[PDB]
DNA sequence: CTTCCTCGAAGGTTC
DNA sequence: GAACCTTCGAGGAAG
């Protein structure tokens, strides 16, 4: 597989990687299970990969499932019963399961036992089941989406974040050897700068640039070739996609920078309003190209000069 | 009696009476407790994977 | 031609067409199938025909189905056996497929095999079925609701766009040769200008003008006949119908450009709220003649200079 | 009968009527079926009537159904299996069909075949050339793909005083009631531009002449009958006149809000907005404003008050 | 009985009563069914009572149902086809019928036929069901809630008006003979002038006076008993309730006549904004005691001369 | 018990009791059911309690339900079928019923029948249910939400007033006799003045004082123990809370009595804009501590002496 | 275990403990349940723990659930039928309970009965359920958000506040003693000052510091180690979280210090309004970092001198 | 062959087919000796 | 998918 | 120019 197997191989995330090393080894000295851990952050940063690294460092076999895969308490209780001391359970999209399940997860996490109440009408009894010690790992895209009482049970937080140019260049250079591709240290930097911090975007661009170099060139990805290929893919030198450029161009030419409402903008370009606000605005906001106001979105001065228009 | 207790526990977890009975009826151990039966009726129905 | 065999014959879509040409040729230089492709765009531009051309370029057999027609995992798995090595599978409206099937497609797309799990406990077993290499081509209108795992499998994204006047004119010309009518190049441009950039609307106008030219004329579509036909119909030189023109005039003449509410505007033109909001209002926004605001619709400067009225801030 | 049978009997609608004649004549000359036609517009203008006229001019038998009567895909599959070459299918209130039925119908319109599943089994049909005619009041409620399949769009418009005058005279001959030329004009002015209202007023006047007169409609009986019904010469009802009067005499012409005006006349808020105001706004007696509504100069002149800007 | 049965007994509504007499008599000379009639207007003015009078004067059977009872097209299709030639169908609260059901009447009222789906599977058929001549009658308080294509199909419209003091006095005297009580003519006028113009309120006051006259008196209603009974109920000689008087007094003594906002006045009387605007304010405006303006409510001179203050 | 059972036990509401007595006695002489009656007014003044008193004075089996319990018309029809002649049906919170169900009572209250659709669906028809004579009693906190046609059908309207100190003092004494606690008249008057005129509040304060008086007292509620206990609860001798005291003080110490706007003052007290207007301002205006004016609100002289500042 | 079980073990909240002791003790001489109690205040202060203490002092069983978990009235009825006499029911987040559900508690709390419709079709009937005596304990952050009908039925109100340094320091020393650990007095004081006055945070930080001292230290916590450990985490030298930093770093740069509305700020920082409104804003306000103004919040000079900007 | 026959029927049910239809579908196949993969492949192919 | 209704913006008067 | 009051318009959530 392309994903790393140990912290020595895992590139980037120095903060998260440094913290987990201390917490993992401290648990070994006491010969006890690691505390419940929550990983969160933008998609594609390596959350799923990190879960396997933790299990390998602990020396346990990982168990994996997902939010939509669990639908009734019997599902979770069955999975929990089939555990061995120290087993690690990974639940992706932990925030999407039904609340009827959360009612049981609380005591499982905190008490390591469940007590199934049973009876009808006046009758009421319960049976308690012991659970072997386990470590839960959850992952989400946002921290606040998680249930407030559930979030309080996670004793370790892991905030993932975008990679920097040095780390992405090391990733780009490595992957190229798997394809038997010759890439210069300069070309690998251009692709890195334009991948906007996401490892799978860089890998997806590299696969596409390879095809161009094998036809419009001599199979060597040069700086001169990568620049021609990236303009053929319609990827801006700031990493703006085809749709990203369409949004900014429309605001400047048709509305003088706004303000403009989401409904008007989403109808001018043939897009669904749920797409614009979820996929594209988050990047343009963090990078400072668009700002939100009660009257609508506005194109900042930075955006005006990048697109190449005379500012007011 | 532990059979009905085990079936009653599986009913609370959301299994239908037919399946809970069929699940528990597959298990048989006169000395087992409803708790040790419960931990078997589910283990016998989950698909283990490697 | 209307039914194109190769990219050399497909009219328009030069951006997506140029990109696919390089990817197909690079794939042909190796004994590999083309990467999974996803097509985006508004409804009615021709995505179905584009998939057929891709198969002819690769020299492969094409299978065609749709998202709604697949109800259970067995439906998809049975179709995959029908594929020969390198076949193309086209799925329309891929966003409507039920999740029970979606989770089976991941392993098939990534590994070209499917694993079926059966039994329980100590009897748990799995059977492994190999699949021949294939290229999945998906098309969707609502790209924003595909799950992230599915989008991660697709390696090529293509965006369709509305046709421009130099290309939409050729579709009229070519279509005029399917019927038996001569059309002057100057007249073909007048129909394209009003076709809103959509091939379906261009065909409809030509049919209505054809009927007029053979009942009110000599059976030839000259500029003089086109002028009369486009005068019987209400469509103006920008493609605005009669009702479109009445809306813009009313806002400028009675409300001074707005803001004006949807209900107040509806009762003035004697139409239902749903009719103005869904039939007429969507195109006026794309054309840049009106904006929607927290307080109501407002006419823009571009609308004033088109209707011919003085404008003031 | 009351419903005209041919274009020579269909008074008015010169725009839609002129266009339909060109398209119908061209289709016959080629021995082809007519394109799919959509008819839409306000209530009572002639949509349902025109559907039967089209069939009589084409010389075909009209198959008729309605939207509310179709509830499942199996219903439409049964109906379409009865069509013969050149048949015309008319669906009234087409905006009510379920979404699952629309997808089936717009497929047949394009490719003339059906391939659907209906214990489940497939159904496949090959359809002959046919024309679908739809009539609706809520065209904006139809899906965007379906509206694109129709090749002809007919939008109905209100009638003029010369046209309505002729309709009143025509209907009078069916009831075999004698009416004078100037008396027929008095019913036209008050009919608000709609044929159904013109026919309604004629019925109410006929009933009066048979009891309070000599059974003949004349310029004197009509004036008495219209005084009993209390319909103004502009067509304003008693309640419509009370609104304008209250605005001019208690609020100096406005602006005033909808809530204040409703409570002052002892009427329900929803009734004033949806039943009485729409005609007053289209005739130009009232204006809506960001701060309320105001009576225009036309209202002052009609009610007989001194206007002040 | 408490409801009149013929036009000889139905007091008032001269405008509506005059029209119906002419149309009913003309319909008999032609020996044909009466056109469809819609009755609407304020509550308690005689809408339901008139529906029975029409049937008795036409001399036909009356079939009765209500809007809240019908919920699906199958229910209406069952009421139809149970009609005989010349039957009258009366629907009360017709504004409640679902819109998908009203669209079934469009064909029935205009052409006396409906389209039905019959058979099953391959045997399914669409057949015309044809109805005999009949008269639909509807009564509603919310006429503006009916669809425009339905209101256009009714051929006769009756709008009800409030009654005058001469008519209400006669109604009180009539009702006083259904029960067994003697009432002086000058006392009946005293109750009528306090009944706000509504027959149902005039009957309610009489019932409350009767209870007092037989417990606190000799069983007869006279000016002396009426004044005492009306003092217990605390109804002003103009019909103003206890809370109505409190509103005017507060406006004249604290705010000098206004302008004052609805909120400020509600809090001063310990009421709640929704009760004042919906129960009490409507009658005060319709009777000229209060005037609504952009700045707030204002008390008119008529209120000053009623409460006894000086219109300074 | 806490709830009175007969008019002899029900203190206060003289205006309502006097009327209800006459109407109940007159109904008995005629051997008829009581007219439908609607009870409304502020919360906690005795509406629910009075409904039980009426049943005991009439001497019949009270049948009880609630507005929010009736989910659909099928439920209401089932309830009405269980009625026996003369039964009383009580519906608390009658304003919570849905409009589609409220319109079913229109026929039941005036004509004692219901139109119901019956049959499998192949064959179905309407039928008249005929109800026995019965009395409907409704209770609501906001009559302004009931539709005009429903409110007009109730024949007896009772509006609940606030209690005065003489009457409210007797309620505190009566309640102590049930708890067997000795309370001196000097202390009973102190509890009454702080109860804001509401019986529910008076009973609550007495319970809390009783607990304190028996854990750190001699078991007698004397004039000294009551003051100490109320000091712990932080209830001013006018019933103001700390929040209210902060408001009145702020207007004097930072604004010299105002006028000050609601938005400006809200910031100075860390209170939400609408909370202050909905929760705390109403009682301060009714007691005369604050006065609304066209330019803002002003603290009156009464508020000065209550806080001890120098009025100017 | 960490969670206290008796009042002698519950540190702080002196104002609340004193009241609860008297009421609980008085409720033990008499044989009755405790009056319904409402606990409100900032999250994480220990109100759930207080419910366990009450149950242990009363000597009864405690059942726990939450508002958002109850979807329909039938769910709450099933729960109420599962309580034995004198049991305690704890409902958290009670302010988000649906309106259709809350309407059931009004009768349960006041009289212990519920009116319910049971059966279906012809079997539908009304039943008068009866409940055994029980004590409801409700916890909410937004006391002012409760409806007037519900807030008036609680008999005891408890306001909880942030702990001071003498209290938090004792909690850290206690917790560091349950684990076999040693902490110097200077370290425990610094660790408390960094803990936002909130016990939930102080306990979580102590665990992570212990892990650091075991692997990267000599197994003993000293001021030098605590400063380093807390510097490896994002905890600022005065407890500001990374989220707190982003808020302050945003108000000064994107809005020039304000005033700015919290609504638009939330969407610009990519955070849920409730989290910033209930977990972050209260601390920054009570500590002078943010101040309220009619137009919105503004950053104070203390914030500028903390982040290192110039208060120009 | 009953081992493969039972597997093929059970696997086909896992694909969402009903237990009844899966038994019939497999019973319609001719060759018993071929492994479950061939049997399941033919079952799906024949139903297309 | 639909009907109701509540939250917000802004025009206008007055001090 | 700070404070009150009336009016309209677009969302959204409870059937
Ligand atoms: N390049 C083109 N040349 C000729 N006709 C075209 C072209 N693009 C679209 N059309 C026409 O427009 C319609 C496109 O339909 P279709 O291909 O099904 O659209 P989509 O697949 O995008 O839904 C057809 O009538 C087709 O003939
Ligand atoms: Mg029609
Ligand atoms: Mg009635
Ligand atoms: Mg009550």
């Amino acid at each position: 597989t392309l994903r790393p197997q140990y912290f020595k191989e895992y590139i980037g995330q120095d903060k998260v990687k440094d913290q987990l090393k201390i917490f993992i080894e401290a648990a070994k000295l006491r010969d006890e299970a690691l505390d419940h851990t929550l990983l969160f952050g933008p998609p594609g940063l390596g959350k799923t990969t990190m879960a396997f690294v933790i299990a390998n460092e602990m020396g346990v076999n990982l168990k994996q499932t997902s939010g939509p895969a669990i639908e009734k308490a019997g599902d979770l209780v069955a999975i929990l019963n089939d555990l061995e001391p120290g087993d690690i359970l990974f639940i992706d999209e932990i925030h999407r399961m039904p609340m009827a399940v959360e009612e049981v997860l609380y005591s499982a996490m905190e008490d390591y036992y469940i007590d199934i109440m049973i009876g009808a009408g006046e009758t009421s009894r319960s049976v308690h089941l012991d659970l072997p010690p386990f470590t839960l790992v959850g992952a989400t895209t946002r921290a606040g989406m998680l249930s407030n009482p559930l979030r309080a049970r996670f004793g370790i937080n892991g905030h993932m974040e975008y990679y920097e140019l040095p780390d992405l260049t090391e990733i780009v250079e490595r992957t190229s050897e798997i394809f038997e591709m010759t890439i210069t240290p300069e070309a690998a930097l251009e692709l890195a700068r334009r991948s906007r911090g996401t490892p799978r975007i860089a890998n997806r661009l590299l696969k596409r640039v390879r095809d161009y170099a094998q036809i419009m060139g001599d199979g060597v990805i040069d700086d001169k070739i990568a620049d021609q290929a990236l303009t053929m893919l319609d990827v801006d030198h700031e990493g703006l996609d085809y749709v990203d450029q369409k949004i900014l161009r429309t605001m400047i030419e048709m509305y003088g920078g706004g303000p403009v409402g989401l409904g008007t903008l989403s109808v001018n370009i043939a897009e669904e309003r749920e797409t614009v606000e979820d996929m594209y605005e988050p990047y343009l906001i963090q990078k400072g190209f668009i700002m939100r106001t009660r009257t609508g979105r506005v194109a900042t001065a930075k955006a005006y000069e990048h697109m190449g228009y005379d500012y007011t | 009696d532990a059979e009905q207790e085990a079936v009653a526990a599986l009913v609370a977890l959301g299994y239908k009476p037919q399946e809970a009975s069929r699940m528990v009826s597959k298990i048989a151990r006169p000395d087992a407790s409803s708790e040790t039966l419960i931990r078997d009726a589910l283990r016998a129905a989950l698909h283990h994977h490697h």
